[PDB]
DNA sequence: ATCACAGGATGTATATATCTGACACGTGCCTGGAGACTAGGGAGTAATCCCCTTGGCGGTTAAAACGCGGGGGACAGCGCGTACGTGCGTTTAAGCGGTGCTAGAGCTGTCTACGACCAATTGAGCGGCCTCGGCACCGGGATTCTCCAGGAT
DNA sequence: ATCCTGGAGAATCCCGGTGCCGAGGCCGCTCAATTGGTCGTAGACAGCTCTAGCACCGCTTAAACGCACGTACGCGCTGTCCCCCGCGTTTTAACCGCCAAGGGGATTACTCCCTAGTCTCCAGGCACGTGTCAGATATATACATCCTGTGAT
């Protein structure tokens, strides 16, 4: 079952050999938006959260779509859980003697999401019509996850998020999540624990309204050190002898939910799945198969086809836990509904059923 | 073979609180030790004070705030006031 | 019922006649300005404790005691108001 | 036009003013200084011309004390006159 | 007899009450204690607690450490305006000095 | 019965004694005060009342005059380095400050 | 009412010094916040001392203790030997 | 025991001038440092031995020393208190 | 024959000697040195080694502090050496 | 003659593996916290008395404010030379650890001289009163300062 | 440019008298000191345990000591300039004395109720014991900062 997977993978991987040059466009843009940021008052000590690189491809199958996080620092906060929603926070600030910048940002006590998220896109706004060389259009707002949304040329898009990065310990909420243990080891997950956490912009949305300032855990930093760091051995794909299809699985799984979403646009039933749903689904996959032996790259076909079974057991049952906020269930059906579940367990079996031709026809 | 008191017990609590997974070393204990000691004496020295000049035989809540006041600078003063006067409203109603 | 600006009440002559008693022979045309920058954080503290003595005792005159005891704290202590 | 030479009135003064004990700042202007930073503290406090003349008093002799480590502070730089960081100096020595 | 319960719990404070309402007596601070004087106080050791050692865990984080030691007060309490003063004149054992080097001093 | 007979006679002092030991037994500074801590403390008080008035009556001389006010009071205590020590962070109402003038000032 | 004060007794020691010297109210007022000073300074040492040593009782001892740490040079020397006299006169006397 | 002023050696000075900021010091520094450490021992150290003879003991304790530095608006966490 | 120039080093020191927290006085030297003046006041003195290393923190902070204070005198006075007038002057300001 | 660059040299930060002893947690007391109770003194409240703070007026007077001219100090720039910094090689005694001794801290138990406490008596000291004497102020004269001109260096 | 009288011109000291209000002494009285007796417990004292502070020994080795080179720094000298000082004239409001109003501090009398002090009982917290993980140590590799040559400009 590995072999047509393996021409897939080298397919996907040749597809990005391309992408130098879009990643120095993407670094141009954002290299002069740092710097009005950082002639602006209220983020002033803006910077890159993956710093050394301008790029991050968060969907498998989209070379051209480029996600980029700008943090800003927030030296003491409070945080005040919104509705027992274990993800969602007001932000305060605690006791802070000098004069703490963002208090432009503050509505009576709360750091304002919204404000932020104003300025942030009208700082941002003015300062790509000085981009002269390339053109930078900014798009129409969708949400506030992505707080900007560029359009470089006729080619790159540039998702832009805005963080507030806290060097304290992690909430309580976080205290049984990175089920890392049995797999990285538990001194491992005390030293990502020792790293800060971030907080983005993100209205607290319900049925029937919204809470305005309310702001999202975020741990994509650890996610991604996890990622590039998922042995025990660490070296693990530094040499063939530990060669492991973990990453190889996850790029498949992101890669049908992706190849899904775009076979399905047009009817919508796929869209509020997204990667990180894969994302997190995989990480459980991996807590369940903590021995690198369970991941032999020989075995990519197993290995794929039982990551693939992991995530319809979470559709069909709505259960895909947050894997630092396990009472935050990013399937519940709040969030997501049964048809789209139904549609796209469906389209999975069926692809499953067929040897995912979906990953060959486009 | 004496019981010494301290507050080591209490201060380790505190610490879960802010910071749920660290410890402290025995002599950061030992500082922390030295360091109730120090604000509780003036504390209840200037209580003290304040009761002996407005011609009074008890300390109460106000003296304490009073007291806290005097002590302690700008803010970090507030914020001593907020908690006590609400401890204190808990308590008698509790 | 609202003053305003009496830190100008202090007048250059008086600054300096203070200067000179503290054997200040030659003074820089900026003194002025930053001197009384000066006197006003030492009011401010002094004034502020007696006031909050004098609150504390539910009162709304300041008597010389608060004040002296205001001062005393502050890493001094005044003679001939009272005690 | 006779006339006396710059620096030998300052150094008469200094003479005059150690010795004398009266204040030097003016008291109406000093009182409602007090007040002003009173108010900002709270409305309608009232004062004693005892509590006035405490204050003076301090208010003096703190900036007798701060000129006269000023002055040193110049005289280390090898100066006469005294500029705003050689307070700035003596205040920081201090801990202020 | 009623079931016996600790004040620190009640009033919400980790702090001891009983054992300051009892200090509180003694160096005979005042003939009497009044009852929320314990609680009030006990509250305010218990802030200022936490604040150090908030600051100083950040410290310990900044370091990559799981631990407070006396440099981690250090630089806590003296990064922090407030906390500087009100223990601006406190020896602390090894807690060394922030790194202030004075620009004239420096090459360019 | 026995006549009432003043402390201070006994202990040779001028300064009073059971008025001492009053001040020693409240004022919140122990639970109990000894019968010889008053004296000694009125003595100490005393001498030091001596050395303050004895300096300041001298500086009244150098001033002409057969009287102590504030002034002469400062005068005594900066031209004494104990007693200046002691009263290092005294101000004290209308003592002024002492004649000093810098060698550098000067022709 | 009726303040209390030691203006009388300033008064007789002036005498002991300088006979024929008078001295001003201010003065006067100076010497009572000298000696209130002084003794809060003592009484408050010993207080201390008592409680270090774990004691209840300030004796004559923690006086003299007291004296040594507040008063500098000679003047806490002085001081000891007029406050050993006076004890041990008013213990025989 | 004689002259252990000189036992506080030249570079222990210098570091503790160095911590201090200080980039360069002058040749005469080193007597004059050792002037004012001495003082500050005089005072401090008499104080705790008056605090240790006046409890009847003749072994300095860290207390003593603690109470001594108190005093001298210098409190010193670590050592008890 | 590799040199650092002046300066450089002396930097590198000030560095890491603020970093650090441990003692930098020998301890057999400065412990005699205590005794030494211990046995001024009294004889047949002892100290609990706690006592020594209490004395010997404080001091060093004491002279740090003091070094601190003297090094703003210098640079008030334009040079980078520190003589022993700005040692006399910043002890002079704090009142000793 | 100055800029910057590249190379070397050096020192720092970094990941790695192993060691150990200082923390974190558990057990078993045991004595201080908490509950329950009475007794009575301090703090709270209101009456109300009258002292002292506030506000306002008008006159006068010294004190501030303003402007001008000119000397004198602050400052920048230069050059001398020496007093520190840096690096090398030799000497020192600090630090480690281990041993052995006993002086003095720390705790126990007994007993009694000392001080809190209370009730009675009274005279030392505080408030209010008058008296006049040392001190502050006025005006005049003596002499002791500072500063410039003119004649020496 | 700098020293030495000798005069002119203020400023400061000393002299003698006015007059005033603040000190100093006297009288009433009242309540805080003194006396005298009782109770009980804090502190003095002796005895004993055994922790921990002193003294000594030898070995390892990182710090301290002394010297030589040379150059960045401190110091003194010069000249520019501008910015304070000192004086005189005009303007302001501080100070003084007097007046009236009333707000709030100080004292009084009275009453609970909120605490101290007592006894009983139990669980929260400290001293000890044990196990293993965090940080220290040490090894080795790779990156960052500093300082001379040197070739390009
Ligand atoms: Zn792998």
């Amino acid at each position: 079952g590995a072999s047509k997977l393996r021409a897939v993978l080298e397919k996907l991987k040749l597809s990005r050999d391309d992408i130098s040059t879009a990643a120095g466009m993407v670094k141009g843009v954002v290299d002069h938006l740092l710097l009005r940021l950082k002639c602006d008052s209220a983020f002033r000590g803006v910077g890159l959260l993956n710093t050394g690189s301008y790029y991050e491809h968060v969907k498998i199958s989209a070379p051209n779509e480029f996600d980029v996080m700008f943090k800003l620092e927030v030296p003491r906060i409070q945080l005040e859980e919104y509705s027992n929603t274990r993800a969602y926070y007001f932000v305060k600030f605690k006791r802070n003697p000098k004069e703490n910048p963002l208090s432009q940002f503050l509505e009576g006590e709360i750091l304002s999401a919204s404000k932020m998220l104003s300025k942030f896109r009208k700082i941002i706004k003015e300062e790509i019509n000085d981009i002269k060389d390339t053109d930078v259009i900014m798009k129409r707002k969708r949400g506030g996850s992505p707080a900007v949304t560029l359009l470089i040329s006729e080619k790159i898009s540039v998702d832009i998020t805005l963080a507030l990065e806290s060097k304290s310990s992690w909430p309580a909420s976080t205290q049984e999540g990175l089920r890392i243990q049995n797999w990285l080891s538990a001194k491992v997950r005390k030293q990502l624990r020792l790293k800060p956490f971030y907080l983005v912009p993100k209205h607290a949305k319900e049925g029937n309204g919204f809470q305005e300032e309310t702001w999202r855990l975020s741990f994509s930093h650890i996610e991604k050190e996890i990622l590039n760091n998922h042995g025990k051995s660490e070296t693990c794909c530094e040499n063939k002898e530990e060669k492991c299809c973990r990453k190889d699985c996850l790029k498949l799984m992101k890669y049908l939910l992706e190849q899904l979403k775009e076979r399905f646009k047009d009817k919508k039933h796929l869209d509020k799945f997204s990667s990180y749903h894969v994302k997190t689904a995989f990480f459980h996959v991996c807590t369940q198969n903590p021995q690198d032996s369970q991941w032999d790259r020989k075995d990519l076909g197993l290995c794929f086809d039982n990551c693939v079974t992991y995530f319809l057991q979470c559709l069909r049952t709505e259960k895909l836990e947050n894997y630092f906020i396990p009472e935050f269930n990013l399937f519940s059906s709040n969030l997501i509904d049964k048809r789209s579940k139904e549609f796209l367990t469906k389209q999975i079996e069926y692809e499953r059923n067929n040897e995912f031709p979906v990953f060959d026809e486009f | 073979r004496s019981r010494k008191e301290s507050y080591s017990v209490y201060v380790y609590k505190v610490l879960k609180q802010v910071h749920p997974d660290t410890g402290i070393s025995s002599k950061a204990m030992g500082i922390m030790n030295s360091f109730v000691n120090d604000i509780f004496e003036r504390i209840a020295g200037e209580a003290s004070r304040l009761a002996h000049y407005n011609k009074r035989s008890t300390i109460t809540s106000r003296e304490i705030q009073t007291a806290v006041r005097l002590l302690l600078p700008g803010e970090l003063a507030k914020h001593a006031v907020s908690e006590g006067t609400k401890a204190v409203t808990k308590y008698t109603s509790a | 019922k609202v003053l305003r600006d009496n830190i100008q009440g202090i007048t250059k002559p008086a600054i300096r006649r203070l200067a000179r008693r503290g054997g200040v022979k030659r003074i820089s045309g900026l003194i002025y300005e930053e001197t009384r920058g000066v006197l006003k954080v030492f009011l401010e503290n002094v004034i502020r404790d007696a006031v909050t003595y004098t609150e504390h005792a539910k009162r709304k005159t300041v008597t010389a005691m608060d004040v002296v005891y205001a001062l005393k704290r502050q890493g001094r202590t005044l003679y001939g108001f009272g005690g | 036009p006779h006339r006396y030479r710059p620096g030998t009135v300052a150094l008469r003064e200094i003479r005059r003013y150690q010795k004398s004990t009266e204040l030097l700042i003016r008291k109406l202007p000093f009182q409602r200084l007090v007040r002003e930073i009173a108010q900002d503290f709270k409305t309608d406090l009232r004062f004693q011309s005892s509590a006035v003349m405490a204050l003076q008093e301090a208010s003096e002799a703190y900036l007798v004390g701060l000129f006269e480590d000023t002055n040193l502070a110049a005289i280390h730089a090898k100066r006469v006159t005294i500029m705003p960081k050689d307070i700035q100096l003596a205040r920081r020595i201090r801990g202020e | 007899r009623a079931k016996a319960k600790s004040r620190s719990s009640r009033a919400g404070l980790q702090f001891p009450v009983g054992r300051v309402h009892r200090l509180l007596r003694k160096g005979n601070y005042a003939e009497r204690v009044g009852a929320g004087a314990p609680v009030y106080m006990a509250a305010v050791l218990e802030y200022l607690t936490a604040e150090i050692l908030e600051l100083a865990g950040n410290a310990a984080r900044d370091n990559k450490k799981t631990r407070i030691i006396p440099r981690h007060l250090q630089l806590a309490i003296r990064n922090d305006e407030e906390l500087n003063k009100l223990l601006g004149k406190v020896t602390i054992a090894q807690g060394g000095v922030l790194p202030n080097i004075q620009a004239v001093l420096l090459p360019k």
